[PDB]
RNA sequence: AGUAAA
């Protein structure tokens, strides 16, 4: 009922304007910041990011087939140099080592995969 | 050796879990104006969900006086735990140990997270900044580096080549100061690890030091009797004031968040409480700890209450305007409590003590007959 | 950026009451406070109250009291407000205002010891002989007020320093009979709280010491120091018994100085808690948590315990005066209650918040009484929810408006009052016939022999009769004239006889004969009373008509030349304060002269010189265009004057004043905008409501009742009105008739499930429990309503093992919350039978919403579901679990008989999540949720939620909202958090958040042209507005949300709604609050905004407000960004009259037109609902 | 994968 009566789909915002050009971005110091929480990088994927490693947002690449485990957690050092996919997908997740190893697994609330 | 691949049988754990409370609070919250529309939390056990966290008993701090024992956390290796800290939003508590770790535990089973090697020497200070953004922890090797809410290391540089004591950031981010035991304070630019001022005049090792909320003044203690506490400008590097408030070493100098009140921990067995608008006098004296006090910690709700720790293992807690101590834990440790750390929501804290071990106190429940070993 | 804040609703709900003498010393009044507002309420004898007086104040009444000053002619009130501030105010006559008598400031900082946050409410307390006053301030200063220039000199005492260090004040209260005022002081030095008694068990003490007012010493008499460790409150007992009374939870204590403490335990849950002697009393197993007690006698005392329980406490005494032995009777349940006070004997009055205040009257049966309500108070309580619906019913010759039609739902009350509330700001009449009349422009309905027999409608050049029985019919037959227009038609000689003035003479009728025609410069305005009639020619010229036993017999008024009479009206006072039934005619000249003349003779008994300017009090010696004096209220006790002058509308109270007439005028204020055919038109009876329909522009109905209060209820509806007029008819019952601006004739009668009586039409459905949450449906057009009931808490879940509750007769269990979800039908405002969803034993709701999810099976994407998140609250030692419930409302065949069951729930997804569930939202057809730490976006599947992102965030998220991929997290105690989704990537990303730390209350969103603003409201009753700013240098970076307006709004919002206005993509963010009021937040242009700060700044400097109190320090916040404006400031200079603006205009170098153009554009663009 | 089971 809200946007039936208040509809903003028509008002392009400044928010929305400086999110998509990145207005204000400043490069990161201390170059191994994590990057987590953070938007990716539209430039890097569209044509160019111009930065390069020290750009605040992520520069992503498509090679990734597991979910970072550690990332789950929130504590992962690697970053936009992660190995491991950084999206929730719990159909990617990581197999159960104990599952894998141990016959059963100890919780019944596990979101890695029992194969 | 613990790597996470050996079979453990699922066991209940125990929790203090603050949503009940902060749900029944926001529930309140709509009808009562205050807490004289609050109604009364009978003394019985049937009452568990009449419980809110500290904000909805302003009028009433006593019952942030954590005196009910939670759990004991313990690392593998038994090394004495030096400094404790939560993170800005509560959800992990890290501590610091002799051995140059940082262990993580959860904040609200208090279960071993991850441990990591973060130091070459004991960590001596550990700080979040006021944007939550950074960790800034110092070791007794003189070095200081920067961390990420991942634990992640990213900046690392020699402020002192003696240990370092304590850190502190300015209000914003772009300033922290450093004590050492070379008897100095230094000013440092967080971004650039730039040394900007070297603030002399103690005469001794600098034990603690302590940024003003708003206003850009650094308060430090020492060891040397001559200028135990001492006041600093820290943009022009020149000293304000001397104060003359113990005998013995100061080991805690903390500003209250209001901007007027500071707090000293002292080993001639005093806690102390001064008006910084006014220091030719001392506000209040807190007697009550039989040995030396060796760590304080302002109530992040209460304005007017803290806890204090002691060199024989003893948990004190006070108010402002109270005479004596409004409770208290004698042999909360065993040995010297290093560090005090309460929960952000204020229904738990957290004590370092010389002991090998981290403790967790909370609340009393009503109905309660408190007749442990810690209480009676 | 900039914005303006308005007052939509006045808040509803009072905290304070006492019975004195407000007016004078012959009678006592009750006055009421709420948080701005102050009541005045007489009593009429069913038992009616009836409003006397009101006024609002810049600031919140913390505390309340009246005194009997010396050699005074009514009492004075004690109103404390903010951190320490005493305002003595006293009822001004002449005027019909208060006057401010002293202003009291004790906000040093001295005297807050270091404390920064203040968290003790100043409270006064009189002495019952009037000796002085005392206001505790920051819990540590007693500030003394004596009394004999009728003040002495204050000061302060340091209750830290006196013969005990008094520390944490509970109560204090002054004793009965005692040479000097003793007050004494019920504190806890040494303070303990439930969770820990067992090693701090009785610390409470009571002391008193008598102030010597002129030597300044304060001994200590009479200490006692091991009370209960949970006393409450004290009561000082009357003064033939004397002592006092002290509540605590779960006992009762009566102390005297002389004698020995006798205390009783209400129920068994003292054994272990309190050392102090208590016996049993048997009969009783209460508590007195947050009860009201008040004095109904000497020994008898009425106590409203939590539940609303109602107890009447004797004080059983024996020969020698003292107190021996309790006695409780359980009388009747009634509201929740605030606030307790002792009228007249025999009535009591019961102040609430959550709920309406009543008036009972008690009554001894054959030392037990019984109560009855005789009155209630409309209060739309704690607005906790708000939702916005379609109204189910609205004419269909209203469905072509652009404008939409919609009205508010509220969760409003508590517990056992818990209600919902329908509010409507205007009004939609019900149209039951249009009659297309082209060329008519004014009308008359005449009774015939209380229904109507006649409609004349007079044309430009004709006169149409239509004859209103079975059915309406033009009457062609003789009798009333057709020939020519008609200046004026109506009863006469008690609704027997039919009087009509054309411009060529005067005709009397008796029905559809004529009686007698009597010639007459031609006639523009006729003015008729019983048995007079007066008509006033073009140029002045005033002749009078007399109904002599029937024929109208002509009478020459003595009436002098000197200036012309512009216009004028008669009034015929039945309730007598035209003293000196009777007859008045009200007349204006062109001089700006306004002249009362009793009307049998023409004697001139008031006069005033300058009328049209607006004065906003007239006393006894432009372009004026209508004037009617009329009498409203109960027996037309209310005489009110209504002035049209130069697109200006003046509305005035009549208040007695002492051969002149011994009356005033007050200026009555209004946001009514204008901007010969008679604009004010009376009825008697529209659907049993008296009062003036005004029309024009902006049509409204003014409405005055037995409770006294004026309201002023907009009909935008159908464009401006010409002409109107009642109508009770067999198939109009009650209505009444208007012409549009299309000439159509619609013959309507006001909606019946409304009520008028209110400051907005609104209807309270009792719930009879407690509402949390309102959604309304878009699809099935129905709301769905989350309640909860209090049940007894019988079990102790473990971590699960379940612990029974086992305990004595004496013990009283805890209250546990059962919660459901309800569907209430807006075409009868009654819950659907069939359609509830009973949530599990310890379930809590904790957001309901109505979410727009992707779905294929529509013609768009988004399909609008009720989505509901709950948690599992079993204690803080069992991990807390939740659920998601996504809900879907279906038409299904309706059961024979029950039309309401034709919608019912549909349960698409109910599953646990791995963690609390604190909010939801809806992002692009996504579901968002707060589970635990993270916030999870959600994809809906056919049956199932798949996850596509999580972000970690602060310790408890209670509030989101979103907007175009955007969501705004409110924290407990950190601030915002501003939040972005990438669909491509499926990223979940921080976009900035506020660095410093703040307990949110409820979030929204600013909207401009292309500004996008972030509206938080704050524990400390602020609202704050937040802009993301990458390119400023105070963000760094884009990082941290900055403040861009500032405003304290002296109430606790807890929701929002945005509407457009009725300027190109602004819209208008209103809120409800928990005192009852709605407000309004409206973007501004920076150039307006500027010219009405000056404004602001003007009317702040040279006006004398209420109690002394600025309202630019009210509206500060809590560094403040002051960017709003106060619109309820600015409304006084439309209180001001004219010469007042034009002076105040030239002050701040503008014009008074301007200042009126921005002023009544903002008054335009939010008429809503 | 860096301690997922401390
Ligand atoms: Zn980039
Ligand atoms: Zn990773
Ligand atoms: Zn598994």
């Amino acid at each position: 009922m809200q946007e039936i009566i208040a509809s903003v789909d028509h008002i392009k915002f400044d928010l929305e304007i400086a999110v998509e050009q990145q207005l204000g971005a400043q490069p990161l110091p201390f170059p191994g910041m994590d990057k987590s929480g953070a938007a990716v990088c539209e430039f890097f994927l569209k044509a160019a990011c111009g930065k390069g490693g020290m750009c605040p947002f992520r520069h992503i690449s498509g090679e990734k087939t597991v979910v970072c485990k550690h990332w789950l957690r929130g504590l992962c050092k690697k970053g936009d140099q992660c190995e491991f996919l950084h999206e929730y997908d719990m159909t990617k997740m990581p197999e159960c080592y104990f599952y894998s190893k141990f016959g059963e697994c100890s919780n019944k609330e596990c979101p890695f995969l029992h194969i | 050796t613990f790597d996470g691949k050996r079979m453990r049988k699922a066991v209940n754990r125990k929790t203090i879990d603050y949503n009940p409370s902060v749900i029944k609070y926001l529930e309140n919250r709509i009808w009562q104006r205050d807490q004289r529309d609050m109604r009364a939390i009978q003394p019985d056990a049937g009452y568990y969900n009449d419980l809110v966290p500290p904000i909805g008993m302003l009028n009433n701090p006593m019952n942030a006086v954590t005196t009910k024992f939670v759990r004991t956390s313990t690392n593998k290796v038994k090394c004495p735990v030096f400094v404790v800290r939560w993170t800005p939003e509560g959800r992990r508590l890290v501590t610091g140990a002799s051995s140059g770790e940082f262990t993580l535990w959860n904040g609200l089973t208090f279960n071993f997270e991850t441990i990591l090697q973060a130091h070459d020497s004991p960590v001596r200070a550990m700080t979040w900044s006021h944007n939550d953004m950074w960790m800034l922890t110092a070791d007794h090797g003189g070095y200081v580096k920067y961390w990420q809410s991942n634990m992640n290391n990213v900046k690392m540089f020699q402020a002192h080549k003696e240990a370092i004591r304590e850190a502190s950031f300015s209000p914003t981010d772009n300033k922290f100061a450093t004590c050492s035991d070379d008897g100095t304070v230094r000013i440092w630019d967080f971004l650039r690890c730039h040394e900007e001022r070297i603030l002399r005049g103690h005469g001794a090792d600098v034990k603690c030091v302590d940024w003003h909320p708003t206003k850009g003044l650094v308060v430090s203690g020492s060891k040397d009797s001559q200028q135990p506490i001492k006041f600093w400008d820290p943009k022009t590097g020149q000293s304000l004031a001397t104060l003359h408030a113990h005998k013995n070493t100061v080991m805690e100098v903390k500003l209250n968040l209001n901007g007027n009140w500071l707090l000293t921990a002292s080993r001639d067995h005093l806690c102390k409480l001064f008006d910084i608008r006014n220091l030719k006098e001392e506000l209040q004296v807190f007697r009550g700890h039989k040995k030396e006090a060796t760590a304080v910690a302002w109530h992040p709700v209460h304005e007017g209450l803290f806890a204090s720790g002691g060199s024989d293992g003893s948990l004190l807690f006070w108010h402002v305007g109270v005479e004596k101590e409004v409770g208290g834990m004698e042999m909360a440790h065993e040995g010297m409590i290093w560090s005090l750390a309460w929960h952000p929501l204020g229904h738990i804290l957290c004590s370092g003590s010389n002991d090998h071990t981290s403790k967790f106190w909370t609340r009393n429940r009503p109905g309660d007959k408190m007749r442990d070993r810690y209480n009676l | 950026m900039y914005a303006v804040y308005k007052q939509a609703h006045p808040p509803t709900g009072l905290e304070f009451s006492m019975y004195c003498n407000f007016f004078n010393n012959s009678e006592r009044n009750l006055v009421v406070a709420g948080t701005s507002q102050l009541y005045v309420y007489r009593l009429n004898r069913r038992e009616k109250l009836e409003l006397a007086a009101s006024f609002s104040f810049f600031g919140n009444v913390m505390s309340m009291a009246s005194v009997q000053l010396a050699g005074a002619k009514r009492d004075a009130l004690l109103l404390s407000f903010k951190d320490a501030k005493l305002s003595v105010v006293e009822y001004d006559p002449g005027t019909h205002d208060l006057k401010t008598l002293s202003l009291h400031y004790f906000e040093e900082p001295e005297l807050r010891d270091g404390f920064v946050q203040n968290v003790h409410t100043p409270r006064v307390r009189v002495d019952p002989d009037g000796r002085c006053a005392a206001m505790l301030v920051y819990g540590t200063r007693l500030v003394v007020l004596p009394f004999r220039s009728s003040f002495l000199p204050s000061y302060i005492i340091d209750v830290r320093a006196l013969d005990e260090k008094l520390l944490n004040i509970i109560d204090l209260q002054f004793l009965h009979g005692y040479y000097e005022p003793t007050l004494l002081i019920l504190f806890e030095p040494n303070q303990t709280w439930p969770g820990r008694v067992a090693v701090r068990q009785d610390t409470c003490s009571i002391v008193a010491i008598s102030l010597n007012i002129t030597q300044k010493v304060h001994p200590v008499i009479w200490s006692l120091t091991s009370l209960p460790f949970d006393c409450t409150q004290a009561l000082a007992v009357p003064k033939p018994i004397g002592g006092v009374v002290v509540f605590a939870v779960n006992s009762l204590l009566y102390l005297n100085q002389s004698v020995p403490p006798y205390g009783v335990a209400l129920n068994s849950l003292t054994t272990g808690t309190t050392a102090f002697p208590l016996r049993t009393q048997e009969g009783v197993r209460i508590t007195l948590d947050c009860a009201q007690a008040t004095f109904i006698s000497y020994d008898k005392m009425v106590i409203s315990l939590k539940g609303g329980e109602i107890y009447v406490l004797t004080l059983i005494t024996d020969g020698m005066r003292s107190v021996r032995a309790f006695h409780f009777d359980k009388a009747a349940a009634s509201v929740l209650t605030t606030s307790m006070v002792t009228m007249e004997p025999g009535y009591l009055f019961l102040g609430s918040r959550l709920g309406n205040s009543l008036l009972l009257k008690y009554t001894e049966k054959l030392a037990t009484y019984s109560f009855e309500v005789c009155d209630s108070i409309l209060n739309i309580g704690p607005c906790a929810n708000a939702a916005v619906g379609e109204p189910a019913f609205l004419s269909e010759e209203f469905q072509n408006s652009p404008e939409p039609d919609l009205e508010i739902v509220v969760c409003s009350g508590h517990g056992k009052n818990g209600a919902l509330s329908v509010l409507q700001k205007s009004i939609r009449p019900q149209v039951v016939t249009t009659f297309e009349l082209p060329g008519c422009y004014d009308m008359w309905t005449v009774i015939a022999p209380r229904r109507h027999g006649f409609l004349i409608l007079s044309r430009e050049d004709s006169t149409m009769i239509l004859q209103t029985g079975q059915e309406i019919m033009e009457l062609d037959t003789s009798g009333f004239a057709t020939q020519g227009p008609t200046v004026f038609a109506g009863n006469i000689g008690d609704n027997r006889y039919i009087v009509q003035v054309s411009p060529l003479g005067i005709r009397l009728l008796e029905g559809v004969n004529q009686l007698h025609f009597i010639p007459v410069a031609p006639i523009v305005q006729c003015a008729v009373a019983d048995p007079y009639v007066v008509i006033m020619s073009a140029e002045g010229h005033v002749t009078m008509f007399l109904l002599k036993s029937h024929r109208l017999a002509l009478h020459k008024p003595p009436l002098h030349h000197q200036s012309k009479v512009i216009t004028l009206c008669l009034y015929r006072d039945l309730s007598g304060m035209f003293t000196t039934p009777t007859h008045w005619c009200l007349l204006v000249r062109e001089n700006g002269t306004m002249e009362i003349y009793q009307l049998p003779d023409w004697r001139l008994v008031f006069l005033v010189k300058n009328f049209p300017v607006g004065q906003r009090v007239l006393v006894d010696s432009p372009l004026v265009k209508e004037v009617l004096l009329v009498a409203l209220g109960s027996r037309q006790s209310r005489p009110y004057l209504l002035v049209h002058v130069d697109q200006e509308l003046l509305i005035y109270e009549a208040f007695p004043h002492d051969g002149n007439l011994k009356v005033r005028f007050k200026k009555v204020p209004h946001n009514i905008n204008f901007r010969r055919v008679a604009r004010f038109r009376y009825f008697e009876d529209i659907y049993g409501y008296s009062g003036v329909f005004i029309c024009g522009p902006s049509p409204h109905w003014l409405l005055v009742t037995g409770r006294g209060a004026l309201r002023l209820h907009p009909m935008a509806i159908d464009g401006p009105v010409d002409s109107f007029a009642p109508f009770h008819n067999v198939n109009c019952p009650r209505g009444f008739l208007y012409f549009n601006r299309q000439g159509e004739l619609r013959i309507s009668v006001l909606p019946a499930y409304l009520s008028y009586d209110a400051p907005w039409p609104v209807r309270k459905i009792p719930l009879r429990c407690t509402a949390h949450y309102v959604a309304y449906h878009v699809e099935s057009k129905v709301y769905a309503v989350a309640t909860s009931t209090n049940t007894p808490c019988a079990r102790i879940p473990r971590m699960k093992e379940f612990e029974t509750i086992e305990r004595d007769e004496r013990y009283i269990h805890p209250q546990q919350e059962a919660f459901s979800i309800q569907l209430i039908s807006p075409v009868s405002w009654e819950a659907i039978p069939n359609a509830r969803i009973e949530l599990q034993e310890w379930e809590h709701v904790t957001c309901m919403k109505t979410v727009s999810l992707r779905s294929e099976e529509t013609v768009s994407g988004l399909k609008g579901y009720v989505a509901a998140g709950t948690c599992l609250m079993q204690g803080e030692e069992v991990t807390c679990r939740g659920r998601i419930l996504i809900m879907d409302v279906i038409e299904v065949v309706p059961e024979p008989g029950q039309p309401l069951t034709k919608n019912k729930f549909k349960v698409l997804y109910e599953k646990e999540q791995k963690g609390p569930v604190t909010a939801l939202c809806h992002c692009n057809g996504h579901l968002v949720s707060a589970i635990g730490q993270k916030i999870f976006l959600w994809s809906l599947r056919a049956s199932e939620l798949t996850g596509m992102a999580f972000i970690d965030t602060q310790l408890y998220i209670h509030q989101m909202i979103s907007v175009k991929n955007f969501i705004l997290a409110a924290d407990v105690m950190k601030s915002i958090s501003l939040l972005r989704y990438q669909e491509e990537s499926k990223t979940l990303s921080l976009v900035s958040r506020d660095a410093k730390p703040l307990e949110v209350y409820s979030v929204d969103f600013m909207v401009d042209n292309a500004q996008l603003g972030f509206l938080v409201s704050d524990r400390d009753r602020n609202l704050m507005v937040y802009m993301y700013l990458p390119e400023a240098k105070e963000s760094f970076g884009g990082m941290r949300l900055l403040r861009r307006a500032d405003f304290h709004v002296g109430a606790h919002v807890n929701t929002f709604w945005r509407t457009p206005c009725r300027w190109e993509n602004k819209h208008i963010t209103w809120f409800a609050t928990l005192d009852g009021g709605i407000g309004l937040l409206l973007p501004m242009q920076e150039k307006t905004y500027r010219r009405l700060l000056m404004l602001q700044n003007a009317l702040t400097t040279m006006l004398p407000h209420h109690a002394g109190l600025n309202p630019r320090a009210f509206r500060m916040l809590h560094n403040a960004v002051r960017n709003v404006l106060d619109g309820e400031l600015l409304n006084r200079y439309l209180y001001l009259s004219t010469m007042e603006r034009s002076e105040l205009a030239k002050k701040i170098g503008t014009t008074p037109d301007i200042i009126l153009d921005d002023l009544l554009e903002t008054d335009r663009v939010t008429a809503h609902f």
